[PDB]
């Protein structure tokens, strides 16, 4: 039963979210996939927020290819495989300049620029898990 | 267009709510509630239901928001000590407001729905 169990709770979870979904994109083809459902997910765990730039974004555009993308906020030489949780959702104009630095790396945190500052305040405003957050600050 | 559904709880008078009215509540509340917003999610106690603000996002093309208002607002009526106050504002002017009391501040800045 357990497995079965959690099957019967997994897709209740899944179906509820899928709902919403849809209610927000009517005219979305297709059954949204995991990846569409974190978008949404992300979103709003980031206050509707770019977390590189902080810039807004347009939900009514999420699923527009370019547009946002789901990131790992750090590279597999901080997480062997899958020992994280840290994706991130950041604009498509934002995220080029990155490479395979760290958040801290990326916007020079050693000097505490304001803009380490800012990110860092958008992350810990963020309603991401506490682990999360304390993986994205190095 | 994406809206928000701007809602504020609060017991008002020492004739205290029953525990079965904040049942009510948060089963009301709990309907809208999925992964996507599991923050919003509601206990049946003071500490969830009192004086707190939460942000229902609505795709307002969908039947969903009038029918959700519909119930927060029949059931504030058919209860003595628990107020519920609501607004409407656009997500594109909601996600530009700071992330520090934003819905206290979506309150102040949206369109007033109604009040109980």
């Amino acid at each position: 039963g357990e497995i079965e169990k959690r099957q019967e709770e997994n897709r209740k979870d899944r179906e509820k979210a899928a709902a919403k979904f849809r209610e927000y994109f009517p005219n979305f083809v297709g059954e949204p996939k995991s990846k569409d459902i974190l978008k949404l997910r992300l979103y709003e765990q980031q206050h509707g927020k770019c977390l590189y730039s902080g810039k807004e974004i347009n939900l009514g555009r999420l699923n527009e290819k370019g547009y946002v993308e789901i990131d790992h906020a750090l590279p597999f030489s901080r997480t062997w495989d899958d020992s994280f949780n840290n994706k991130v959702l950041v604009l498509g104009s934002e995220n080029q300049n990155k490479g395979n630095q760290t958040p801290y790396e990326y916007f020079n945190g050693k000097d505490n620029s304001r803009e380490w500052q800012e990110f860092k305040a958008r992350v810990e405003t963020s309603r991401f898990p506490r682990s999360k957050k304390q993986r994205i600050l190095l | 267009a994406f809206k928000r559904a701007i809602i504020f709880t609060s017991f008002n008078g020492f004739e205290k709510v029953s525990r079965t009215e904040k049942r009510r509540l948060a089963k009301i509340i709990n309907a809208r509630v999925s992964i996507i917003d599991e923050y919003l999610r509601a206990k049946d106690t003071n500490a969830s239901l009192d004086g707190q603000y939460r942000a229902f996002l609505f795709n307002d093309e969908s039947p969903a928001m009038t029918e959700f208002l519909a119930k927060l607002k029949a059931f504030a009526e058919s209860c003595t000590g628990i107020s519920i106050d609501a607004w409407e504002i656009e997500e594109s002017e909601y996600v530009r407001l700071p992330v520090e009391r934003r819905d206290f501040l979506a309150a102040a800045n949206g369109k007033e729905i109604f009040k109980i």
